[PDB]
RNA sequence: ACUAUGCUUAGCCAUAAACCUAAAUAAUUAAUUAACAAAACUAUUUGCCAGAGAACUACUAGCCAUAGCUUAAAACUCAAAGGAC
RNA sequence: AAAGGUUUGGUCCUGGCCUUAUAAUUAAUUAGAGGUAAAAUUACACAUGCAAACCUCCAUAGACCGGUGUAAAAUCCCUUAAACAUUUACUUAAAAUUUAAGGAGAGGGUAUCAAGCACAUUAAAAUAGCUUAAGACACCUUGCCUAGCCACACCCCCACGGGACUCAGCAGUGAUAAAUAUUAAGCAAUAAACGAAAGUUUGACUAAGUUAUACCUCUUAGGGUUGGUAAAUUUCGUGCCAGCCACCGCGGUCAUACGAU
C-alpha cells in the first residue's frame, strides 16, 4: 500500500507469494462442501448443453444457406 | 451528449475486485447521519465501472462516470481517473512520489527523470 | 459468598445425567432415526437444485455423499 | 452523560451551525489528512469539528475521507463539469479551511435567502384547511361569520330539519 | 465569478507552495549539519570498535 | 456499548405481547361444563366457588364465580372477563354476574 | 487386598471455581468514600448483559465427539430472586 | 415522571412487578331534552328494492364517485425518458394525469433462516464470476406515505379458460361475534355524466331517522369507593367459614379489609 516497486522486487527476489485477503469469509463443513460442488457441477452441465445446441442449431442455418 | 439517470454522476471509491473482464467492482462510501444519535457513519455502496484497459488494481482509489446509457445490468459508470494508484501515490501538492506520509523524491530537488 | 445457585446447578445436572442414564437405548434410536431423516433432507434439497435448473438426470458421476452416517 | 469526546457535535444545533453551503456544482469533497504531525493539526480539527456540519447542509455531496495517505493534508472537490478543485490545508487552522472553501465553492447569503422565499411561495395564510398545512380549518372560526352549529346551535329558520316542516305544512 | 475564485485559489496554492519550499530548505541546512556530526561519532566509534 | 455498537444494533428488541386468556378481547361467551370447587393455595383457607366452561374460540378453561352464591348448572351460558384470581393458581377468568344465565348475587 | 487409571508412543476428546471471579491500551492522582473487595477515574475499540426459576433444558446446526461438546428458546410458575453490612 | 407501594429481624445496594395520568371498544348498574361529530364483529352466505345515463339516430359516459383492507416488506423520497384511453392552445406548446426504465439516502420481525445456487462480466463469444455477519437467501407478520396514497372487486395471485358462480354500492337478512343505524326523503345546494341549449340523471351528496361512543348547552342523580399505596366508616352479623384484593394482604370471637347497615 505504500511502496509498490519494493513490494514487487521483495517478493520477487524472496520468492513470497502474497495473496490478498477475501472480501468474505466462507464458511466450510460437510454439507456446504457438498451441495457447492453439485452446484458447480449443475451449472456446468447446463452451460455444456447449450453450447451443443448452439453449434447444432448455427450447423442447421449454414446448411440451409 | 444527454447525461445519466442515476443520481451519482460522479462517485468515488476504492477498487474492492477486479477479477471480471475490463470491469473493475468498486466500493464508495457516502457518510449517513444516525437519527438517534445525530452522528455520521460510513454507508458503503458497490458500483460496477467499464475499465476499458484494465488498468485497476485493487486498493486503489478511482473516478468513475456516469456512463449515458447502461452498459449492462450493473455496469453504468466508466474508469473517468485513478486518482490515486496502490502504493504509487504521487503527492497532489507538490507532485512527488511519496511512500505514506514521506517522500520518495524530496520536493527540494527537480530529478525531472 | 454462599453457593446455592451453584448448588440448584448440582441438583439440575445430577438428575439430568441419572434421567440420560435410564432412557439411553431410547435416546440413541431417536438419534439414529433423526439422522436419517437429516440426510433424506439433504439428498432431496440436492435433487431440488438440478430438476429446477432444468436437468432430468443427475450430473454425471454425481453421487450424494453421504455425510450423516458412521462414515469416521 | 452524553458519551464520546465534545458531545455537542451530536446535537441539532451544532450541525446546523453550519456556514458552507456548497453551489449546485460540487458534486465530491476528499479529505486527505494525517492523524499525526505538526502541521496537520488544524486539518485533523477540521474532520473531527466541520465535516459533519459541512454534510448536514450539503447532504448530497460524496465526502469520503483517506488518512495518511500523503506527507501533507489537502483537500480537493470535484465539480459537475469534470473540474476538480485542489486546496492545500497545511499549516492552517480548522476555521481558515472552513472559510476558504465558503469563499472559492460556497453559496452567498443572498442565493440562499432567495431559495427560501421561493419554497413557501404555495402556502396563503387565507387558504382554509387542516392544521398541518393551514392556519383555519372553516371559515366559522372567522370572527363576525356564522359559528359552527356544533359550538354555537344556528337558529331554528336556519335549519333543513325547520325548513322541512314548513314545507309540508304551506 | 466561479473562475475568478478558481484563480485565487490557484493563487493560495502557489504562494503555500512557495513557503513549503522555505520551510524545507531550512531543515535541510539544519538536518545535514546533524548528519555530518552524527556521522562523525560513528566514525570514532567504528574505529575504536575496530 | 460503544457509539458503534448502540448504531450497530439501534434500539432494545421488545418481546411480542403474549396474549392471555381472553386473548386480547374483553369478554368471551362460554357454556358451563362442570362447577366443582378449588381451594387457595395456603396461607388461605376456603371453598372457592369455580366452573368449567367451553369459551367461544373453542378452548376451555377454568372460571372463579365471585359472589356468595350462584345458581349456576351445566349447559348454562355465561359471559366470562379477564382477571385472575389471586388465590387460586391458574384460574385467569371471571364469570360476569348479571350476563345470560348468571344472574345478580342475591342480596341479603 | 486388588483393578480401570495416573507413565511411554500414535490419534481422538475440547471440558474446569480454565477465577487476579480484574478485556486490552494510553492518561491523570484533583479539580473522588453505597458496602465489601483490589483507592478513584477519563478516553479509545471490541465482546457481553437487560427480574427469578423453568434452563449447563427442548428443538436446530456443526463436530473423529454416539449416556458427548459448542450453539440455545418457549409455554408455565412466582413477586420476588440476588449482592453487601 | 416531581414519583409512589412491595424482598429483610434490620440497614444499604441492585432489580422486577404493581399503583397514580390519558384514550378507545365491550359489559354491569343508571339516565331527561336539545345541537354537533362518528357509526365499526366477520374478504362469512346473501331474500327483495334501488345505486348510470343522456340524446335528432352517430357518439360520449357507465374506467369516475362509492366500498373494503384482499394481497404484499410490501414503501418513502428523488432522477430520466416517453407517451396520455385527456384538456386548452397552435399547425405547433402550456398544463393536468399517467406509464416505463432506474437510484443519493431512508424503510417490520426471526441469525436456532448462514449461506444463496446462475443469482456475473466480456462481446473473436471467451473469462469464472455475482450476492452475503455493513445480514444475502429463506420464513413469518403487517395496508401506509395520511389535504391523501396503495392494493383488491365471488373464488382459482392473473382470468383465454375453469369453478364451489358475485351486496367488500345504499338499505336489509341469515349465520357467526363481547361487538346490533333507516329494507327512509330529495336531486333544492355542491360534485360528477350527458346535451349547443332550455334541461335530465345520480343510495355521490344534501336535509332527516337511529345509538350516552365523543364534544357542547341545560336539567334531573346516579355509579363506585371508604386497611396501606390513595380522598373517605358507625353498628351489627360471620368466625380461616361465607367471602375480599391492582400490589402488599384481610377472615379461627373487640374484622376501620368479608356481608348488611
Ligand atoms: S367546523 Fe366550521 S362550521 Fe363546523
Ligand atoms: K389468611
Ligand atoms: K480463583
Ligand atoms: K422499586
Ligand atoms: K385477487
Ligand atoms: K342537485
Ligand atoms: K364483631
Ligand atoms: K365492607
Ligand atoms: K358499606
Ligand atoms: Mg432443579
Ligand atoms: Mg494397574
Ligand atoms: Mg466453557
Ligand atoms: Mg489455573
Ligand atoms: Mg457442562
Ligand atoms: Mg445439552
Ligand atoms: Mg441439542
Ligand atoms: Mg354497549
Ligand atoms: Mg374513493
Ligand atoms: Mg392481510
Ligand atoms: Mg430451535
Ligand atoms: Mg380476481
Ligand atoms: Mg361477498
Ligand atoms: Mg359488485
Ligand atoms: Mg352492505
Ligand atoms: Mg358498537
Ligand atoms: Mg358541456
Ligand atoms: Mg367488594
Ligand atoms: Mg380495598
Amino acid at each position: 500500500q505504500t511502496n509498490y516497486d519494493v513490494f514487487e522486487k521483495t517478493c520477487k527476489e524472496l520468492g513470497v507469494e502474497y495473496t490478498l485477503p477475501p472480501l468474505h469469509f466462507q464458511k466450510v463443513h460437510r454439507r456446504f462442501l457438498a451441495k457447492k460442488a453439485l452446484c458447480i457441477r449443475v451449472y456446468q452441465e447446463v452451460q455444456k448443453l447449450k453450447k451443443q445446441k448452439r453449434a447444432l442449431k448455427a450447423a442447421a442455418a449454414a446448411a440451409k444457406k | 451528449i444527454v447525461r445519466s439517470s442515476v443520481h451519482a454522476k460522479w462517485v468515488v471509491g476504492k477498487v474492492i475486485g477486479t477479477a471480471m473482464i475490463k470491469t473493475a467492482k468498486v466500493r464508495a462510501t457516502r457518510l449517513v447521519l444516525d437519527p438517534y444519535l445525530l452522528k455520521y457513519f460510513n454507508k458503503r455502496k458497490t458500483y460496477f465501472a467499464h475499465d476499458a484497459l484494465q488498468q485497476c488494481s485493487v486498493g486503489d482509489i478511482v473516478l468513475l462516470r456516469a456512463l449515458p446509457v447502461p452498459r449492462s445490468k450493473h455496469v453504468k459508470h466508466e474508469l473517468a481517473e485513478i486518482i490515486f494508484k496502490v502504493g504509487r501515490v504521487i503527492d497532489p501538492v507538490t507532485g512527488k512520489p511519496c511512500a505514506g506520509t514521506a517522500y520518495l523524491e524530496s520536493p527540494l530537488s527537480e530529478p525531472r527523470e | 459468598k454462599n453457593v446455592l445457585k451453584i448448588r440448584r446447578r448440582k441438583m439440575n445436572h445430577h438428575k439430568y445425567r441419572k434421567l440420560v442414564k435410564r432412557t439411553r437405548f431410547l435416546r440413541r434410536k431417536v438419534r439414529e432415526g433423526r439422522l436419517k431423516k437429516k440426510q433424506i433432507k439433504f439428498e432431496k434439497d440436492l435433487k431440488r437444485i438440478w430438476l429446477k435448473a432444468g436437468l432430468k438426470e443427475a450430473p454425471e458421476n454425481w453421487q450424494t455423499p453421504k455425510i450423516y452416517l458412521k462414515n469416521k | 452523560p452524553m458519551k464520546g469526546r465534545f458531545p455537542i457535535r451530536r446535537t441539532l444545533q451544532y450541525l446546523g451551525r453550519g456556514d458552507v453551503v456548497f453551489k449546485e456544482s460540487v458534486k465530491i469533497m476528499t479529505v486527505n489528512y494525517n492523524t499525526y504531525g505538526e502541521l496537520g493539526e488544524g486539518a485533523r480539527k477540521f474532520v473531527f469539528f466541520n465535516i459533519p456540519q459541512i454534510q448536514y447542509k450539503n447532504p448530497w455531496v460524496q465526502i469520503m475521507m483517506f488518512k495518511n495517505m500523503t506527507p501533507s493534508p489537502f483537500l480537493r472537490f470535484y465539480l459537475d463539469s469534470g473540474e476538480q478543485v485542489l486546496v492545500d490545508v497545511e499549516t492552517k487552522s480548522n476555521k481558515e479551511i472552513m472559510e476558504h472553501i465558503k469563499k472559492i465553492l460556497g453559496k452567498k447569503e443572498e442565493t440562499l435567502r432567495e431559495e427560501e422565499l421561493e419554497k413557501q411561495q404555495r402556502f396563503h395564510p387565507g387558504n382554509f384547511g387542516p392544521r398541518k398545512y393551514c392556519l383555519r380549518e372553516c371559515m366559522c372560526e372567522v370572527e363576525g361569520q356564522v359559528p359552527c352549529p356544533g359550538l354555537v346551535p344556528l337558529p331554528k329558520e336556519m335549519t333543513g330539519k325547520y325548513k322541512a316542516a314548513l314545507k309540508a305544512s304551506t | 465569478e466561479h473562475r475568478e475564485l478558481m484563480a485565487w485559489n490557484r493563487d493560495e496554492n502557489r504562494r503555500m507552495q512557495e513557503l513549503r519550499i522555505a520551510r524545507l530548505q531550512l531543515e535541510a541546512q539544519a538536518q545535514e549539519v546533524q548528519k555530518a556530526e552524527a556521522q562523525a561519532q560513528r566514525a570514532q566509534e567504528e574505529q575504536a570498535w575496530v | 456499548a460503544t457509539l458503534n455498537q448502540m448504531h450497530r444494533l439501534g434500539p432494545r428488541k421488545e418481546p411480542p405481547k403474549r396474549l392471555g386468556p381472553t386473548e386480547g378481547r374483553p369478554q368471551l361467551k362460554g357454556v358451563v361444563l362442570r362447577t366443582f370447587i378449588r381451594k387457595p393455595k395456603k396461607p388461605n383457607s376456603a371453598n372457592r366457588k369455580c366452573c368449567r366452561v367451553r369459551l367461544s374460540t373453542g378452548k376451555e378453561a377454568v372460571c372463579f364465580i365471585p359472589g356468595e352464591g350462584h345458581t349456576l348448572q351445566e349447559h348454562h351460558v355465561v359471559l366470562v372477563e379477564g382477571g385472575r384470581t389471586q388465590d387460586l393458581p391458574g384460574v385467569k377468568l371471571k364469570v360476569v354476574r348479571g350476563k345470560y344465565d348468571c344472574g345478580h348475587v342475591q342480596k341479603k
